[PDB]
């Protein structure tokens, strides 16, 4: 499939990107950073967007327009590269941890009032000021279900990231809907929701500022407190007749 | 090539006569009891009205004085262990050694703990074991923090480390920066020493 | 021992250059330099090759081991054995860095060579870290570090030895 | 109690870890000496009183005062030795002639020690090999090329080479001199190595 | 399970401290004499005698807790059979030093799920002590037969959603009558702990954690108390219709409640 080719291209980007000139020397930037972060205990990296464009313009162009699948492939590639760089791990740490990839770019920021409906499921960069936050709750990623009658088990079910659930099966494969989630067989991550307010100068005359709901996950939680000026990079998505609430899956924060 | 080379402190039960750090570690006070009174020395105790310290009083004498006046006969002075080295804190250390703050417990933990072995006690075989196991348990995190930290503020990583561990952190950080500067081709420059630049700052 | 001194010990290996100038035999203190005939190979120490290339007076011939297939075989072998493995040269990293930085228009497929050497280096460094951790955890007194180059030792040295000294001092105190 | 001044003096040195020889502290040493003399006199008086009049209870006080005297000697010895260690490096970094700024912070005895150390070092250098000896101070880094590009950082009058011709060292000027003639100037801070 | 069998053997060996200093042999006798069914086990002793079990309990509380409870039941049955017959299952509570598990409601992240923790805070609200059903004993007048059934829920260890509560018909549709006096009931209370007001960062609201008490752990503290709860940390899955939102809430089962101020 094309997914394997895209994953291989992302792995090649991670393993082969270098910075510097032959007059001084060359240093691999993302492989070294991945090794250092994984050894330190922080499982994340900050991948710029101009670097990916310079390596492969098509790959960067597929991240500015279909961020979901391409970001998932990039995270899997980062996990594989991090696993191969630190292959002989000490006893007890054989299992490889999952890596979270954060994005950054130097583009001119947009406005909250400029977000049209055409730019849905696209990477956006909007500034603002945080005015609210919520308690750090839990969000599941891997779940296992079990039948109530015949106690059949279907494990390792994956749940999509963001404010999206998982429709449970009806047929038992034992009445209708016999499946319940096993409590202890669930892997969870951190989870927080913020509220971004339009900048005090971009607000037009004689009008109250507008707001926008944000979503933060894993290492992005507990990074911004109310009253901070931030620049947010995230995926515009949806959570009256046909009206749907829209939020922003945050994949990068630059506190000012 | 380091120009200035001060005398290294001596780890274990023996100090160095010319070591400055060992000259400050022994300054730390240790609980003591005056088994035989010190006549004409009562002026040391401001609260005491008599000119002679009475027999049986308890004072927190410095480590150097306790070492000097100590005798196995225990007829001039007796030594009580500090709180950090008794069983209550030893069990906590045995629980997990990476969570404690060995900079507030004592700036010199290993050195003072080893110096405590000079005074005879029935708990020395346990104090030595506790110190050794603490070092063994805290080595790995120090190594990982020192090696894998490039161009980042290290004040957050050395805020819970005593002086020996801080020296090990400096060694690791200088062993990493040398390789990183070599790979980037900045190790081929003839540069002035840090002492010259610091003097120029003045 | 800083990395510059380790490079200084790696600047005495033998490499083949093809000069353009003409010169007769030179009697150096460390050996006899072969006659310099244009368009004729003459083996010289690596420092001389680097100087000649920087002065535009030669054309460095890549070493034998600097091939994609051989390097892939070495990398696959390294990622297979638990302990260290023999290397094509005792100064492979310094040789690779110097040759690929100072003469890359002569060496073909430099990028893949630099990518494979880095993988082998990363695996060996991870093995060394495991060795250090196991040494300290087990409170051992001896370790057999075979087939380990000088730069990889320099990476972790002056930290391993001092830690071991302090551990030994704390390990025999009641005695 | 006692030894407070000595420990403060030691702390003063320990504050400036990276060399940087500070001004000599004379008043502290004077006060320590006076305290030691007073302790010695009182100790001797107590010793005589216990000797002739039979007062066996004074022995622990004698031990206490003797320990205090020993600590006071130890602190002064360490303080002097550390300053000697700091002074020694000036010979290996700032050439042979000491700048007046560093000299102003040095005591006369320390200056005599520095001169004697310099003479002994020069004699050892000359003793090595035939004719003029091998200067150990120079060649402190592995060599890589004969000629290096350098740039001045301050005015230093004119610097002469063995050929008999001087070079006008003006700020922001570059010369393609050989390496062995500029290494000391680079290390002193008068030149800067310019790489391509 | 072989691992559970090994854990049970090791815990039974640990509890039978008879030929050693008789600490936990005396404690079991004291518990039996005082008519209790919960033993407070200090894990410093477990770490001193068997470090592997101490660490495994700190990192995997569920199976180790089950094994320890079964070993305690076996030891009690050895000491006195009738007392072991009175109580269906015995409980174990822990104390001592936990290491990196000494957390607060703010530092209780989602990576500690399933780990034995020890939370410090101040109580804010407490519910009412209502009973809960464990075992119901039915009787059929027609056939003179006595039926029995066991129940469980999702807020207990070995969680399982059990339905068909209080059956009323037999296999042949015979009428069934519930004997309330023969059934077994237990208490239930729900509390909330809050991070200490003095150690809370300014501006931001303080954090909270909901805990579950049962049996003798009910009515042990009142709002406004400085407590130190010890127990397993777990998630409560939520299902709406045929859909699961995925944002489950977190609960803290409790096995030892200790006051601080007293
Ligand atoms: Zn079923």
């Amino acid at each position: 499939a094309k997914k394997s080719q895209l994953k291989k291209r992302f792995r090649e980007f991670l393993r082969q990107y270098r910075i510097g000139t032959d007059r001084t020397g060359f240093t691999f930037k993302y492989r070294d950073e991945l090794k250092r972060h994984y050894n330190l205990g922080e499982y994340w990296i900050e991948v710029e967007m101009e670097d990916l464009a310079s390596f492969d313009e098509d790959l960067a162009d597929y991240l500015y327009k279909q961020p979901t699948e391409h970001l998932q492939l990039l995270e899997e590639a980062a996990q594989e590269v991090a696993d191969e760089v630190t292959r002989p791990r000490p006893a007890g740490e054989e299992t490889i941890q999952e890596i979270q990839v954060m994005l950054r770019s130097d583009a001119n920021p947009a406005n909250i009032r400029s977000l049209k409906s055409e730019q849905m499921s696209h990477l956006v960069k909007i500034p603002g000021i945080i005015i609210a936050a919520t308690a750090v709750r839990a969000k599941a990623t891997k779940i296992s279900i079990q039948c109530r009658s015949c106690r059949n088990t279907i494990g390792n079910i994956a749940v999509r990231p963001g404010l999206e659930g998982y429709a449970m099966p009806r047929k038992c494969n034992c009445p209708l809907d016999p499946y319940f989630i096993i409590p202890d067989k669930c892997k969870c991550v951190d989870f927080q929701t913020l509220k971004l307010q339009e900048s005090p100068d971009a607000v037009p005359h004689g009008e109250l500022p507008r707001h926008m709901q944000l979503y933060c996950d894993r290492y992005l939680c507990d990074k911004v407190v109310p009253g901070n000026r931030v620049t947010i990079m995230g995926i515009y998505s949806i959570r009256g007749v046909g009206i749907r609430s829209s939020y922003i899956r945050v994949v990068g924060i630059q506190v000012d | 090539w380091e120009p200035y080379m001060p005398v290294e402190p001596g780890l274990g039960r023996e100090e160095n006569f010319l070591s400055l750090e060992d000259l400050l570690m022994s300054q730390e006070k240790l609980p003591c009891c005056i088994e035989s009174g010190f006549p004409r020395l009562g002026f040391l105790d401001k609260g005491g009205d008599s000119d002679s310290i009475p027999e049986g009083s308890k004072m927190e004498l410095p480590l150097w004085l306790a070492k000097g006046l100590y005798d196995n006969k225990r007829r001039v002075l007796s030594v009580e262990l500090p709180k950090i080295y008794r069983e209550g804190w030893r069990t906590v250390f045995s629980a997990d050694a990476n969570v404690v703050d060995l900079h507030k417990m004592g700036p010199h933990y290993y050195g003072f703990g080893s110096q405590l072995l000079n005074f005879d006690s029935p708990e020395n075989p346990e104090i030595a074991k506790t110190i050794l196991q603490t070092f063994v348990g805290r080595f790995r995190r120090i190594m990982d923090s020192s090696q894998n930290a490039y161009n980042e503020d290290t004040s957050g990583l050395v805020a819970r480390l005593d002086e020996l561990e801080r020296s090990l952190f400096r060694a690791g950080q200088r062993g990493l920066n040398a390789f990183q500067s070599w790979e980037r081709g900045k190790a081929a420059q003839i540069t002035a020493s840090n002492l010259v630049q610091n003097y120029k700052k003045r | 021992m800083d990395a510059s001194e380790v490079e200084f010990l790696a600047e005495k290996e033998q490499v083949t250059v093809i000069p353009n100038f003409s010169l007769d035999k030179v009697y150096l203190i460390g050996g006899d330099l072969g006659p310099f005939n244009p368009s004729l190979p003459v083996e010289v120490p690596l420092w001389l090759a680097i100087n000649l290339k920087q002065r535009q007076k030669c054309r460095i011939v890549p070493p034998e081991w600097m091939d994609v297939e051989k390097l892939e075989a070495i990398r696959d072998q390294e990622r297979r054995e638990e302990t260290f493995t023999p290397m094509p040269s005792p100064y492979y990293m310094e040789l690779t860095k110097l040759l690929l930085n100072h003469a890359a228009d002569n060496i073909p497929k430099a990028d893949e060579i630099r990518t494979l050497v880095k993988d082998t280096w990363d695996t060996r460094i991870a093995k060394l870290r495991l060795s250090a951790d196991s040494f300290v955890k087990g409170q051992e007194a001896h370790a057999k570090l075979d087939n380990l180059t000088l730069m990889e030792i320099n990476t972790i040295g002056t930290f391993f030895t001092e830690s071991l000294n302090h551990m030994y001092k704390l390990r025999t105190s009641l005695q | 109690m006692f030894c407070e001044k000595a420990i403060e003096l030691i702390r003063e040195l320990q504050r400036a870890s990276d060399g940087q020889l500070p001004a000599f502290n004379e008043d502290g040493i004077r006060q320590i000496l006076e305290e030691m003399k007073a302790l010695y006199e009182q100790n001797q008086a107590d010793v005589n009183e216990a000797k002739t009049e039979g007062r066996s209870d004074l022995i622990p006080t004698i031990k206490f005062r003797h320990c205090c005297l020993l600590r006071n000697r130890r602190c002064i010895v360490a303080y002097l030795y550390d300053r000697l260690l700091r002074i020694r490096a000036l010979r290996w970094e700032y050439g042979s002639v000491l700048p007046s700024a560093l000299r102003f912070h040095m005591s006369t005895e320390e200056m005599d020690w520095f001169n004697q150390y310099k003479r002994s070092l020069a004699t050892y250098m000359r003793s090595l090999g035939g004719e003029e000896g091998l200067d150990i101070t120079q060649d402190m880094k592995p060599p890589k090329s004969l000629y290096i590009e350098v740039r001045c950082l301050r005015d230093y009058g004119e610097f002469e080479i063995d050929d008999g011709t001087t070079i006008l060292l003006k700020k922001n000027s570059q010369h393609f001199l050989p390496r062995w003639k500029c290494e000391q100037l680079i290390r002193q801070g008068v030149l800067e190595h310019v790489l391509s | 399970d072989h691992e559970l069998r090994e854990a049970q053997r090791e815990y039974l060996d640990f509890l039978d401290d008879d030929q050693d200093q008789g600490l936990y042999h005396g404690k079991v006798r004291d518990m039996i004499g005082s008519n209790e069914h919960r033993l407070i086990v200090n894990l410093n002793d477990v770490r001193r005698k068997n470090d592997k079990r101490a660490n495994l309990m700190l990192n995997d509380a569920f199976a180790e807790t089950i094994a320890f409870q079964r070993a305690l039941k076996d030891l009690v049955a050895s000491i006195d059979a009738t007392y072991a017959k009175q109580f269906e299952e015995f409980s174990v509570g822990f104390e001592g030093s936990f290491g990196s598990k000494h957390v607060s409601p703010r530092t209780l992240t989602a990576s500690l799920l399933g780990s034995l923790v020890c939370v410090e805070g101040i109580v804010t609200k407490c519910s009412l002590v209502r009973p809960k059903v464990m075992r119901s004993v039915h009787y059929c007048p027609a056939t003179k037969k006595t039926l029995e059934r066991k129940y469980s829920d999702l807020t207990s260890l070995e969680a399982f959603p059990s339905s068909s509560i209080y059956p009323t018909k037999d296999e042949e549709n015979n009428p069934l009558e519930t004997e309330y006096g023969l059934s077994t009931y237990k208490d239930h209370q729900t509390l909330s702990i809050q991070e200490m007001p003095e150690k809370a960062p300014a501006g931001q609201l303080p954090r909270s954690v909901d805990i579950i008490a049962d049996d003798d752990l009910v009515d042990k503290c009142k709002p406004g108390d400085r407590v130190q709860i010890v127990g397993i940390y777990r998630c409560l899955p939520s299902k709406q219709g045929g859909f699961t939102s995925g944002t489950f809430r977190t609960i803290l089962l409790a096995n030892n409640i200790k006051l601080m101020s007293k």
